[PDB]
């Protein structure tokens, strides 16, 4: 949902002094602590959220500011003034105060409605509202920067219903916007689609496993409403079982099944076999099961042995049988049937399903024309005996039943296929494998499930059951997709390559860790439906996790770069580049007091300790250089320190304070502490105070009670008072007469 | 009426594309145009009101048998909604889309050395609209990028400035100029104003009007596509899809 | 019957009974044919041959 945000966050003070002499305005973004020695765009990310945090522009939002605004009591002034920013009206203080000082008039009357008028609120072409208020440079450009970025998901409804106008099957009753919605309805949606081969492919076995054991516990539920061996073996027992098996064959591509016969096989196996290869698609049976069908077949019909066929090659089996008399030595494809809409999650595709029982849908019979001619063959052959016709005769007949029940249930299952299939997406159809073999069918069932093949009936508690698995589908694939882009976001920036050396092999598994701890830690960065699809196979979910992130290292996988991450690599940019804003630098400056160093003069500070840049040269020779390692080590740092020099290679976090009145501007503690181990910088904390330029007293003070001094560059917050003008920013509010719909859903769940 | 209801270019060029040539022909015999008349116009006067026949009328009319007249014949069926009487023309050629003979070399037809000077006089372009103009730019700039004429094309457009200022900015190859265009190419729609029953002396507006006041009754009739109330009824093959682009652009 | 604008339509199951079919049967029969569109012509007569 969006967030409609009420005023700006513009994060700034005023600063003058009790003379009124000298004004500033500050940004205070705040104290951030960087550690040296680690890299530091690594804490700069870290902070990023924080500051995202502070500005409220982490989640999706919208800005109305449009209605904070006020008229002013003349009858020519129509224009709107905005309360947001900081006051003019605090301003035109320090400027009046400013003014007293300097025994100049006071602000006149057209300068003070000027100035008074500076943020305005005025329309724009488009219907937005921009408002011009006084506030922060970074502030500014950080919360404009979060503007484009989720202004890029917010698109018309009449645009999103075209880009889902595909995916709407016709069974679904069309929801009827109101007008209001039709003309300003807009939505918040992200249209990117994340892949989920990254988890199907690091673990076939285990993702397969998930989702034909959750597709098998629906499909069970659907309603429904030697002669002597064939007649005594039946059994209903595992018939929803198979009724699963049967569904998933045609629902997806090369869902293998097999079927194991008894060491001496009978009339039985037999009859298994013969349906199997007739009823059941070419695709889900594998070649060595078609030679062990065959072989079956010729061990019964043949009465040979298992023996003489196990080094028999499927052509010379089919001789084999064909001699003897048996023609159904053939699997057969089944026909592709494509469904009506764009299947989910795959844009620009076309989804198809193969028919049940090989039932030709133009022709609606069974793909074999000979059927009825082989029938009649099998029922006047010969097999196991010189005569009699027993086989033959009991075969014929339970072969016509299977051929009856099949026509007569095909258009009842294709139905149910075709509503399941619906459920998966394309990759998922043409990725997923039976692998183990963990579903296989028993030969007496097989040969129960066609001789009492039972209608199919769809109920409304069905209908309605299904709607929701729906629902739920789409919900755990969305999930699953974000998750998978979270995982590769993190490889990538925590993980390099490995070599064959004790030390990376070391430095690998001591990382991986350490992530893998961080990620467990309070909320889980991961979904509990992927721990479930790694946890399948019985091992910690925390342990399945670290085992696919190994395997990920090194991927080339594409991976969106979304608005969030966008945002914080600029707040992130933007911390390196401009470090004075959030409170730390890297280079300061120690000179003894005698030295006179220019500084920057434009606050009117006493002794200030801001320079416009650190000077190249003083007293036309350059300033000594000297790192913080080098400088920590150093034994004659007495004799250097006398000269004074430029400290760098280090990242020094200071504060400062400025305080009204007037006083000797220092430091908090020492400069410097001398140990038997090291050499540090102690805290830097400046009391500034501004200066009267002619007390005699605080200039003896200064020049000799203080005896060392301590320079930084300007902070980039502070800015003069008489550059108020550079303060003025712009930001645009869309228009009052959106309507944001929270379900753009298109249709209602009704037949 | 179909073809005058398109108001973009992506529409009417789509359109172009489904339609045979046949429809840009007719079987109906008619008269000859540039002809002086008497017609019988009495909501306004009792005398008989002077007109002069003209191809850009409604009205099917006696065309010549050459690829002069079935050029004609289809931009006269683009920017007034009735063709040309041309029979035996052939079924290879009669088989194939609008656009297939404006832009394709496979036809067989051969139109390099047509000349849109007299093209545009004789189907009259002073007495054309705005809208009617736009549409012979259209199959001017389709025939030109066929033969390979772009250079005429420009030439022509450059001695009149009228029809430079007004013509289509897209090239025949490229999809993403046929998006981005916005031109308003449609000369009946749902009007603003208010549309009576009522006659008009001119034979062009007439026959304007009595197409306008059709697409009004065909509009509200059952034949419409209203897509925010069926648009799941719709096959997938003709849904609407921004992916969705004419074959070979 | 009073606006001639108004339109008919009815949504089916994925796998129709005869109620389904009564009810196309119906519409077709006893609806204004003004009243019913031609997608909606071609859906009744899809429900009635599956």
């Amino acid at each position: 949902e969006l967030i409609k945000v009420p005023t700006i966050p513009h994060n700034l003070v005023l600063i003058q002094s009790d003379n009124g002499k000298h004004a500033l305005i500050k940004e205070d973004l705040g104290q951030w602590p960087v550690e040296t020695g680690i890299s530091l765009v690594n804490q700069a990310g870290v902070f990023a959220v924080q500051l995202a945090n502070k500005l409220g522009i982490d989640k999706p939002f919208v800005l109305d500011a449009g209605s904070n605004y006020f008229t002013d009591t003349s009858f020519i002034d129509t224009r709107k003034y905005c309360t947001d920013g900081l006051s003019p009206r605090e301003i035109q203080k320090a400027l009046n105060r400013q003014r007293a000082y300097y025994d100049r008039p006071e602000l006149t009357i057209s300068e003070n409605k000027t100035l008074l008028s500076q943020s305005i609120i005025y329309p724009d072409a488009d219907g937005n509202d921009v408002s011009i208020i006084f506030s922060g440079a970074m502030s500014h450009a950080i919360f404009t920067y979060a503007q484009s970025q989720w202004n890029k998901n917010i698109i018309k409804l009449d645009d999103y219903i075209r880009e889902i106008t595909l995916t709407v099957p016709k069974q679904y009753r069309p929801r009827r916007f109101k007008e209001i919605e039709h003309t300003h309805g807009y939505v918040y949606r992200e249209l990117n689609q994340g892949s989920l081969l990254p988890l199907v492919d690091a673990n076939l076995k285990e993702s397969s496993s998930y989702y034909f054991k959750k597709l098998m516990s629906s499909i069970s539920n659907v309603p429904v409403d030697h002669v002597s061996m064939l007649t005594n073996r039946l059994t209903t027992a595992n018939a929803p079982t198979v009724r699963a098996i049967t569904v998933l064959t045609c629902m997806f591509k090369q869902f293998r099944i097999g079927m194991t016969y008894a060491l001496d096989p009978n009339i039985m196996d037999v009859a298994a076999a013969t349906c199997m290869l007739l009823f059941r698609p070419a695709q889900s049976i594998s070649d060595e099961q078609y030679r062990y069908c065959l072989q079956t077949m010729a061990v019964f019909l043949t009465n040979t042995t298992y023996d003489i066929v196990n080094n028999d090659t499927i052509d010379v089996l089919k001789m084999k049988l064909r001699n003897q008399g048996w023609p159904f030595v053939e699997r057969y494809n089944a026909v592709e049937i494509d469904m009506s809409v764009e299947p989910l999650r795959s844009p620009g595709q076309v989804g198809r399903y193969y028919n049940p029982f090989n039932i030709d849908p133009l022709t609606k019979k069974h793909v074999e024309d000979r059927l009825e001619e082989f029938i009649n063959q099998v029922q006047v052959g010969r097999f196991r005996n010189a005569s009699g016709n027993a086989v033959g005769t009991t075969l014929a007949a339970f072969l016509r039943a299977c051929r009856d029940k099949t026509s007569a249930n095909w258009r009842g299952y294709s139905v149910l296929v075709s509503r399941y299939r619906s459920l998966i997406p394309n990759e998922l159809f043409e990725s997923l494998r039976n692998i183990s073999g963990e579903y296989n069918i028993n030969p007496q069932d097989e040969h129960s499930f066609f001789f009492a093949l039972a209608q199919i009936n769809a109920d409304d508690e069905f209908i309605g059951a299904i709607d929701k698995e729906s629902a739920e589908y789409l919900d755990e694939y969305a999930t699953l997709a974000r998750d998978i882009s979270n995982s590769l976001t993190l490889v990538k920036a925590a993980f390099g390559p490995l070599e064959r050396t004790s030390g990376s092999i070391i430095n690998h598994a001591n990382n991986l860790n350490k992530v893998i701890n961080h990620v467990f830690a309070d909320k889980p960065l991961i979904s509990e439906t992927m721990l479930k699809i790694l946890t399948i196979d019985g091992t910690t979910g925390k342990d399945g996790y670290r085992n696919w992130l190994d395997k990920l290292v090194g991927h080339n996988y594409p991976v969106y770069v979304e608005p969030v991450v966008n945002i914080m690599n600029f707040i992130s940019a933007r911390f390196v580049a401009d470090s004075s804003y959030f409170g730390y630098t890297n280079e300061i400056m120690i000179m003894p007091n005698h030295i006179n160093v220019p500084v920057d003069d434009r606050f009117g500070f006493r002794d200030s300790p801001f320079c416009t840049s650190l000077p190249r040269t003083i007293m036309g020779n350059d300033v000594r250089r000297i790192s913080y390692n080098v400088f920590s080590m150093m034994e004659d740092i007495d004799d250097v320190i006398s000269e004074g020099f430029i400290l760098y290679d280090a990242y020094f976090n200071f504060s400062y304070d400025i305080m009204t009145t007037d006083g000797v501007t220092r430091l908090k503690e020492d400069i410097l502490i001398v140990t038997d181990t090291g050499n540090d910088i102690k805290p830097i904390h400046f009391y500034i105070y501004f200066e009267n330029r002619n007390d005699k007293k605080l200039r003896y003070e200064s020049k000799m009670n203080v005896s060392y001094r301590l320079y930084i560059k300007t902070p980039a917050c502070l800015l003069p008072l008489s550059d108020y003008m550079r303060a003025q920013h712009d930001y645009v509010s869309p228009s009052s007469s959106r309507v944001y719909i929270k379900d753009p859903a298109v249709v209602y769940t009704r037949s | 009426m179909d073809v005058l209801s398109k108001g973009s270019l992506k529409e009417l060029l789509a359109h172009l594309e489904k339609t045979p040539l046949e429809e840009a022909i007719s079987y109906r015999i008619g008269t000859v145009p540039y002809q002086n008349v008497l017609i019988s116009r009495n909501e306004y006067y009792n005398q008989l009101y002077p007109d002069t026949t003209s191809l850009i009328d409604g009205v099917s009319r006696e065309g010549q048998r050459n690829v002069n007249g079935l050029i004609m014949s289809i931009i006269s069926y683009v920017v007034s909604g009735s063709g040309h009487y041309i029979p035996n023309i052939g079924f290879m050629l009669l088989r194939r889309s609008i656009l297939d003979i404006l832009t394709k070399h496979d036809t067989g037809l051969v139109t390099n050395n047509l000349n849109y000077g007299i093209i545009a006089r004789n189907l009259t372009v002073s007495k054309m609209n705005c809208e009617q103009r736009k549409r012979m730019l259209i199959c001017f700039k389709l025939l030109a990028y066929k033969d390979g004429n772009q250079n005429d094309y420009e030439i022509y457009l450059n001695q009149n400035i009228p029809l430079k200022q007004i013509a289509p900015n897209f090239i025949p190859g490229d999809m993403r100029t046929v998006i981005h265009n916005q031109d308003q190419l449609a000369i009946v729609g749902i009007p603003a104003y208010r549309l009576t029953q009522s006659t008009e002396l001119s034979i062009r507006d007439d026959n304007a009007k009595s197409y306008k006041l059709g697409y009004v009754d065909w509009y509200n009739s059952n034949s419409f596509l209203r897509e925010r109330s069926e648009f799941n009824l719709i096959r997938l093959k003709d849904r609407d899809t921004k992916y969705g682009k004419l074959n070979g652009w």
